[PDB]
């Protein structure tokens, strides 16, 4: 979970459903 | 630049009221994942801010008429105007969202009213 | 309603600096990534870099990175970008805007200011 950006952010989230 | 390149075709383009006109976008590498497209659509009206159309390469953003389509998949997408309307003239550009923010360089739509000269002699 | 206002933009001289804010209202802030794009008259958009307002993570693209500082006013639900050591090449409408994630898990810029435009003359 170590992001800092919003593009990590959305990718993990994406990525998770 | 290590940027995800969209380049867009044609540059500019003129059609009239009830046409349909595609404009392409290409990508110089995927911007899918997980079975998504990760590509965005925008409308920019002179002097305006830009305005989402479509969202994840086919899905229309709340508001926007069905005569605009978006399909494609990978490098390689495109944007759909069935039957035109005057509103609809404006700088249309691509964007993609897997890797940062990158744009593609827009083609301008314009309305065409009346014909092309014939430059016989 | 959501709104973004641009202000502080103008004609400047190469080598000079310029402060522009971005005024977010109709939404609090400090959830949302908020962005600096900007647009070479007649020509393509470029994204500067953006900001979490709640923690300050600041990323800006590596071609501003030595001239182009992000930052918020929390209490004035504000985001500014500071432009150092301007060059023609920065003559552009510059525009704030924000990311915004729908329940299917895409994000995208959604709202826009009106845009500041900023002119570097000889």
């Amino acid at each position: 979970g170590d992001c800092r950006s919003s593009t990590c952010e959305g990718l993990d989230l994406l990525r998770k459903i | 630049s290590g940027d995800i390149q969209l380049t867009q075709s044609p540059s500019s383009l003129s059609a009239s009221v009830g046409d349909r006109v595609t404009i392409t976008c290409r990508a110089s590498e995927s911007v899918d994942y997980y079975g998504s497209s990760l590509l965005q659509w925008y409308q920019q009206k002179p002097g305006k801010a830009p305005k989402l159309l479509i969202y994840a390469a086919s899905k229309l953003a709340s508001g926007v008429p069905s005569r605009f389509s978006g399909s494609g998949s990978g490098t390689d997408f495109t944007l759909t105007i069935s039957s035109l309307q005057p509103e609809d003239f404006a700088t249309y550009y691509c964007q993609q969202t897997r890797k940062a923010y990158t744009f593609g360089q827009g083609t301008k739509l314009e309305i065409k009213t009346g014909s092309e000269n014939l430059y016989f002699q | 309603e959501v709104q973004l206002v641009e202000s502080g933009g103008g004609l400047v001289q190469p080598g000079g600096s310029l402060r522009l804010s971005c005024a977010a209202s109709g939404f609090t802030f400090s959830s949302y990534w908020m962005h600096w794009v900007r647009q070479a008259p007649g020509k393509g958009l470029e994204w500067i870099g953006e900001i979490k307002p709640s923690n300050e993570l600041t990323n800006v693209h590596e071609k501003f990175k030595d001239r182009f500082t992000i930052s918020v006013d929390k209490a004035k639900n504000s985001a500014y970008l500071q432009m150092n050591s301007l060059r023609a090449e920065d003559t552009a409408v510059y525009y704030c805007t924000r990311t915004i994630t729908t329940t299917e898990g895409y994000w995208f810029f959604d709202v826009w200011g009106q845009g500041t435009l900023v002119t570097v003359s000889s």
